[PDB]
Parts: C-alpha cells; structure tokens; sequence
C-alpha cells in the first residue's frame, strides 16, 4: 500500500540508498523464494 | 514534449464502426487518449482528449 501510495500522490502532483536496494530486495526475494520451495519439497 | 508522466488507463473503448485502427483509452488523471496501431510503427498516441 505504501509503495502504490507513492505512485497516486506523484499523480496528484538518505531514504534513496534504502529506496535503491528495493529493486535488489525484489530480486533476492524471488531468488530466495524458489530454494525454499524446492527445499521443503524434498523435506 | 520533455515531460512524460505514466497514468493508469482505466477505461477501453472498441467499436466495429470505429475498426482496429483506433482504440480509445481513459486516463486516471481525467483526460483520454486515442492509440492507433501501425505496421510500420508499433503505437502512436494520435489524439489526446480534453487536455
């Protein structure tokens, strides 16, 4: 909702290096997320 | 011009009368705008509605 809120209020006309490392945390999550899939498949 | 914003479109409009070459489309800002496929060039935003 926060990230979606940010985009509406562009519309309606130090925080960056975090905001920057939201498109790896996008990336790291998909990655984490399919070992973790085939990790519990064989468990 | 040098100024791009991108707006969610949230009405389509279609007609036979109209044909493939036109489609309408409503902006979330408020205005419409009008997208013409070509062969030669992928989209081309022909008209802009109540700017």
């Amino acid at each position: 909702r926060l990230l979606k809120e940010v985009k509406y209020f562009l519309l309606l006309r130090t925080a960056k290096d975090i905001y920057t490392k939201a498109e790896t945390y996008r990336t790291q999550i998909v990655a984490l997320d399919m070992i973790v899939d085939n990790y519990n498949h064989i468990k | 011009g040098e100024n791009e914003e991108i707006i969610g479109g949230t009405a389509l409009e279609y007609n036979v009368e109209a044909g493939p070459s036109k489609f309408l489309i409503g902006t979330e800002s408020g205005s419409i705008l009008t997208a013409n496929k070509k062969l030669k060039k992928p989209v081309e935003i022909t008209t802009r509605y109540g700017l």
